[PDB]
RNA sequence: GCCCUGAAAAUGGAUGGCGCUCAAGCGUGUUACCUAUACUCUACCGUCAGGGUUGAUGCCCUGACGAGUAGGCAGG
RNA sequence: AAGCUCGUAUCAGUUUUAUGAGUGUAAGAAGUCCUUGUUUGAACGUGGACAUUUGAAUGAAGAGCUUUUAGUGGGCCAUUUUUGGUAAGCAGAACUGGCGAUGCGGGAUGAACCGAACGUAGAGUUAAGGUGCCGGAAUACACGCUCAUCAGACACCACAAAAGGUGUUAG
RNA sequence: GGAAUACUGCCAGCUGGGACUGAGGACUGCGACGUAAGUCAAGGAUGCUGGCAUAAUGGUUAUAUGCCGCCCGUCUUGAAA
């Protein structure tokens, strides 16, 4: 008889994915990323600062 | 992707992403004085009204349509996050010729489960992976009616290009924006 | 808008028997990419006989100021669309960077030239490195040793419609 | 506004509702509308289909035509089925002995047909012996022959 | 070059009805010096039917069907042959799709300023 | 009429059995009817 | 580029008016703001369509639509 | 408006592909394969077979065939092609849009201008146009230019010779 | 050489204020929190309290104020003209 958002009702996001407790429980919206020490080239450094 | 553009960049090569399999088109332009040829086409991609969004595969049949109505749309890329909003908020389902909300993930069974989609998350990943039924699933979403946008579009004339700084054309990146303040 | 810098790096497409083509590079001014892209395949047609259809983009980078708070001297070498041809036009711009002098270029060609972002084409933007290379008067009377200047006739922004005091304009 | 590519408000029509004011005519009506809809029945569907059409469209069949199509192979023991009158026709001398479910009979038709020793009945003791019409030939008379 | 009834052509000339130029038909008549073509045009928004007499020299043999039939002959091998070995085969057109992911080496190819 | 590339047939030529034929060579065969008529006319005139 | 001259009659009157001069003028840029019978959500009316139903040309559920002269059909 | 059928049926003011012209045609049951009869080759055939990986994209629940009649038929305006031009206006063809039959917002006001087409209401957001006051909304922010002894706030056509000026600014 | 910040984008992160709406009317469904019985914001509003109990709200009527509103029918493209 009415439609209620998924993006407002917690209930309702519940029922049409089982998957967002999962989500919320582990944080998985706001994931670290593993850090690496990647350098640019010397060449690209040099392309991009040439006029 | 990341990694490989600093992969591409550690050893002075460029590294150039695959092009994209999908955009999203919004109509911009009222029903009043459309050209024919344009007109059919709007009709064609169920654009019938303004304000309407429909998501279309990129191939060369439907690049040359979305030229034909570029003074009347606005289109581009469309983000995981704006698919997720807009077919969680006005996603609906043409099911016997009717309008049906997606309440439920039954409904969605009922209708495309012979194609393998179960859920409103499957069908989330159809769309934005173009898949073998991505047809089926987008013709089975009816066309999204959305509002006009909450901040207002930004120019003071729409109707000239967006490299213009009108609105109609592609503008990329920037449909995400367009598209969840008209959500 | 606010105009930013880019480099774009594009290509015409690989064909049989002809891999590599070569990379060609650009600085173009604009407040977004989709404009830089847009400006890059236009100056590549306008160059070369190259189509959007028929090539593709390798790389676009944002460039930023090397030194945003120095404050420097720019000569901006110019170009406008006009019936008779394209003129030249060279001026001086004190700014602390490179996208600040164009946006002041862009904003004096709208006030004087009444030109366009379409009709004006940006050559060159060059750093001024010895000041006795500057050789506009409107910029050579800012490199004065010891400069001070007054700002008479001070005018205050008043919040309310009534005051009770007659105003000053001392300084 | 929206942009319409089909018509709006149309009707599909297909003969809802008989136009007649016969009041067993409609109680024939109200029954096989049951039928149909409670059966599944393509011969439900039929029957109720024809009790809608006007006199034009429903012509007379022949007791001659009834036993040409009794002659066929197997269809010998059928129960023929005429939504409309059956007429008498003095054209054939020998008549089979066979039950006809038809809306009227003539005198004569009923005459040939309990002589020949079969029985005419109505189309709700037709329901009520073949709900889901097994064993039945629905024969329509000739519509272009008329001018 | 021998023209029969109900071959397609095409109309080229080697100045008036300047109008059907590239225009194709269908052969209707044959005469030892000229021939009948038919032309569909569009007339308001119905397709009318017109008689054309043209020279020997001024038609050609049209190909419009060409690529049609050898389609059909090849996926008639294609399939008799993905018959004899059991294996999946597509036999429908597709456009053109998007081009993938690439790495552009600078390797003698330095990116050159104008 | 006998050197043009392209000749519309007339919608009155339609139904008989002349359609076939050119209308280059039927317009030259009229045109022969009316000089020798011109040179039937001559004669009479030169009778009478 | 802007400014002045670059021709004007005849009752008293017009960037719509007041008036405006680092504009409330001209060119351009960035935002905020105002409000259509347009768009979005909801209720209600009617129409059409699709289903269900042993006052049944009635009842229940669902969806979408609604400009109009001559003229046509229907219910009052 | 009536009937008979069909209903992965019939398609499309569109794109793609192939092939012409400097926009036309075509894209499968109105098929294809084996087998060698018809007047060593074109063109017509004897019998059998392969289907829902049946022949590009997108959209579409109504389509096809027969009967059956109310009102109307020489209007204007605009855009895009082509031909002839005139003091200057323009004239003759092809095609497509808007209007008459149509209200609503804006352009002060309005037959063709800009938005947008209409059940009755509530709330929100906008279009075009605007935010000194009349008048709902910044006497906002920023860079420059201009002083006219009736500036300008305009239709981008004409006066207009890109003419005249010891006005001003930038090249 | 090592940080920070801007900008852009994401979160099935949290939380405060404001407005409009409350259709439906036993239950059935999809779920959530719980070992559990049970509970719940999950197939559309309930709970507590006050004043009045009549011209108070409301309707009608005469007028005032803000804004809008050209005289109908006919005939002619088109009519205030
Ligand atoms: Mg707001
Ligand atoms: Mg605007
Ligand atoms: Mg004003
Ligand atoms: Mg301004
Ligand atoms: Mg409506
Ligand atoms: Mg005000
Ligand atoms: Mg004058
Ligand atoms: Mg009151
Ligand atoms: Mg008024």
């Amino acid at each position: 008889v009415l439609k209620k958002n998924p993006l407002k009702n917690k209930q309702v996001l519940l029922r049409l994915n089982p998957y967002a407790k999962v989500f919320a429980a582990e944080k998985l919206g706001s994931k670290k990323a593993e850090k690496t020490g990647t350098k640019p080239a010397a060449v690209f450094t040099e392309t991009l600062k040439h006029d | 992707i990341i990694q490989a553009k600093r992969d591409a960049k550690a050893a002075g090569s460029y590294y150039v992403e695959a092009q994209h399999k999908l955009v999203f088109v919004v109509r911009i332009k009222g029903i009043n004085k459309i050209p024919p040829k344009p007109r059919k086409v709007l009709q064609l991609l169920r654009l019938t009204r303004i304000n309407s969004g429909t998501f279309v595969k990129v191939t060369k049949a439907t690049l040359e349509l979305l030229k034909l109505i570029e003074p009347y749309v606005a289109y581009g890329y469309p983000s995981y996050s704006t698919i997720r909003q807009l077919v969680y908020k006005r996603g609906f389902g043409k099911i016997n010729k009717q309008r049906v909300p997606l309440s439920d993930n039954a409904i969605i069974e009922a209708n495309l489960g012979k194609y393998g989609i179960l859920s409103i998350d499957d069908l989330i990943h159809e769309i934005i992976t173009v898949g073998p039924h991505f047809k089926q699933a987008n013709n089975f979403l009816w066309p999204f009616k959305l509002s006009n946008p909450s901040g207002g579009w930004g120019v003071p004339r729409k109707f000239k290009h967006f490299i213009q700084g009108g609105s109609f054309g592609n503008r990329e990146e920037f449909i995400n924006k367009l598209v969840k303040s008209m959500n | 808008a606010h105009f930013k810098e880019y480099q774009v790096i594009g290509r015409r497409l690989p064909t049989e028997s002809v891999p590599e083509p070569k990379l060609f590079r650009m600085r173009i001014f604009a407040s977004n990419e989709v404009i830089a892209k847009s400006r890059y395949w236009y100056f590549l047609q306008k160059l070369h006989k190259v189509k959007k259809a028929s090539g593709e983009i390798v790389s676009i980078n944002q460039i930023n100021e090397a030194h945003p708070t120095k404050v420097k001297n720019f000569g901006v070498w110019v170009r406008y669309d006009s019936r008779s041809g394209t003129h030249n036009m060279y001026k001086e711009i004190r700014d602390v960077s490179r996208v600040a002098a164009v946006e002041t270029l862009y904003q004096d060609m709208a006030a004087r030239h009444r030109a366009r972002f379409r009709s004006i084409h940006i050559l060159k933007v060059a750093e001024i490195e010895k000041t006795a290379d500057v050789k506009r008067q409107y910029v050579k009377q800012f490199l004065t040793k010891d400069l001070k200047f007054p700002l008479p006739h001070r005018v205050q922004k008043s919040t309310k419609t009534f005051s009770y005091k007659r105003p000053s304009t001392f300084y | 506004g929206i942009d319409h590519t089909s018509k709006q408000h149309k009707r599909s029509g297909h003969r809802t509702a008989p136009k007649s004011d016969n009041v067993y005519l409609k109680l024939l009506v109200k029954l096989y509308t049951f039928l149909a809809r409670r059966t599944d029945a393509p011969f439900n569907k039929v029957v109720l289909k024809a009790l809608f059409l006007s006199k034009i469209n429903r012509p007379p069949v022949s007791v001659s035509r009834i036993a040409r199509a009794l002659k066929q192979e197997g269809a010998a023991n059928k129960t023929v089925v005429v939504v409309g009158t059956v007429t008498d026709d003095a054209r054939i001398f020998e008549f089979p002995k066979t039950t006809v479910a038809a809306l009227r009979f003539t005198a004569g038709a009923r005459a040939k047909i309990v002589k020949a020793g079969g029985e005419c009945i109505t189309l709700d003791q037709l329901a009520v012996r073949a709900p889901k019409g097994q064993n039945t030939l629905i024969l329509r008379g000739p519509r272009n022959s008329r001018e | 070059k021998v023209y029969k009834v109900g071959d397609i052509v095409d109309i080229k000339a080697n100045m008036p009805h300047k109008f059907y130029q590239g225009k194709t038909g269908v052969v209707y008549n044959v005469t030892k010096s000229s021939v009948g073509v038919i032309i569909n045009k569009m007339v308001g928004n119905r397709y009318l039917e017109k008689r054309l007499n043209l020279r020997v020299e001024h038609i050609k043999h049209s190909k419009c069907r060409q690529e049609f039939l050898e389609r059909v002959k090849a996926n008639a091998a294609k399939r008799a042959e993905a018959k004899a070995q059991g294996v999946a085969v597509q036999l429908k057109r597709q456009p053109a799709q998007p081009r993938e992911s690439r790495i552009v080496s600078t390797e003698g190819n330095v990116p050159q300023t104008l | 009429l006998d050197d043009q590339w392209l000749v519309e047939v007339d919608d009155k030529v339609k139904g008989t059995d002349n359609e076939l034929i050119d209308p280059r060579t039927l317009n030259r065969a009229e045109r022969k009817r009316l000089v020798k008529k011109n040179e039937k006319q001559q004669r009479r005139n030169m009778k009478n």
